[PDB]
């Protein structure tokens, strides 16, 4: 998961 | 108490997917971003806008187009919606140029300025970061500033979490219940159980134990005077 | 769907009415806050909190009085509330003896940090200005932050306005929707008509003119997880 | 009117  | 939904057009929905950006503005591709933009054309269309979608916007790109699109004569529109899907912090979404205030995106619509929407629901949904916090988690003359909605994906000075394979988790939580209920329910109603949703639903992953198992928590801003209802219904 | 209301409290209901202010500040009096506080006191009470009224807190008194209150059980309680009437700027409110950030008044209630709250509403209620703009007119881990609603008497970098003999706007609408649906409606339906009051039934009277026929809009941000009704 |  990444993040913005 | 509704907003009056009796016009030729439901209205224009403008999608802004911003997935690659310069390296000098520090961010990387938002992979997943692609799915995002896709499902929320696809779930948009079915309520009755017209979607236009854009692509890796500038700055000056996205305060043109939609300051171009607050000029349009919405007069037989009964709301107008926009969509931005891009890296950001808080108060600031960026193009793939820079960074530009939200504010100054949105204010092209006051009351005062895009007239034709005057007393309409004009409604944005964010998909940004707004600051760098994570979350742990626990086991009649009408006010310019009228008649907006700003459902955030995240509450302000927090990340935003997307899966690059799945979707960010705001958007796919959003069509998820927009295809079940974005025809019976109101919209605050929705957001309320889009809320439930990424709070429930979704727990980060990652390699770094620093941004391991946190959770996210959106963020609904309402300027609205009336229920808003998609369907005349 | 809904937030399970059965628990034998409603729950506390904090009132702040911050009249006064030391000179240091010069801030004038906010006339017309009694009747905001007294409509507040039986509305509240009529919906079932158990509703005490502090008169002119200062910075101090404020974080002590929501940190005491985040500290007690409310393991009986549905949920929580806390109305300010104040003072304020822009991420800001008004003690009597300075400005305090509201975002340290609520954290206080962040799920990790008063456990039996989680996953109950916490609600507050702002009549405060947001800063100085005047709108002229036309025409299960749970989230830490989740279960948060801030009922905004103004939108963010704007004024907020008061009648002296009749109360604050937000207040006088807040009241008179919550009077007449307070336990019929679901809380952002409530919420969205006292938007709709506050938008057409007042404007500015004024000396000045810089001030005259002014016109306001609340602003409610809602990280609530359920609809919220105040009865069964 | 005053103003908060």
């Amino acid at each position: 998961d990444e993040v913005x | 108490y509704q907003y009056n939904m009796n016009f030729e057009k439901l209205g224009k929905c403008i999608i802004i997917n911003n997935k690659n950006f310069d390296k000098v503005t520090g961010m990387g591709v938002r992979n997943g971003t692609d799915k995002d933009a896709e499902a929320l054309f696809k779930c948009f269309r079915s309520l009755g806008f017209d979607v236009i979608v854009y692509n890796d916007c500038s700055c000056a790109k996205m305060q043109d187009l939609l300051k171009k699109a607050s000029e349009e004569d919405h007069t037989n529109a009964a709301c107008f919606a926009c969509i931005l899907l891009s890296h950001g912090e808080e108060n600031v979404i960026y193009g793939k140029d820079g960074v530009t205030p939200i504010k100054d995106l949105t204010a092209h619509f006051r009351g005062d300025r895009s007239k034709t929407l005057l007393e309409k629901p004009k409604l944005f949904f964010i998909q940004a970061c707004r600051g760098t916090e994570l979350d742990d988690g626990i086991q009649y003359k009408a006010p310019v500033e009228a008649d907006f909605l700003f459902a955030y994906s995240t509450v302000p000075g927090y990340y935003s979490w997307r899966s690059p394979g799945r979707g960010s988790w705001f958007v796919q939580a959003l069509c998820s219940i927009l295809e079940e209920h974005g025809k019976d329910l109101e919209i605050m109603q929705i957001l309320t159980r889009v809320n439930d949703r990424v709070a429930r639903h979704f727990e980060s992953q990652s390699d770094d134990p620093h941004f391991h198992e946190k959770k996210q928590i959106p963020c609904v801003v309402s300027m609205l005077t009336k229920e808003l209802y998609f369907s005349q219904h």
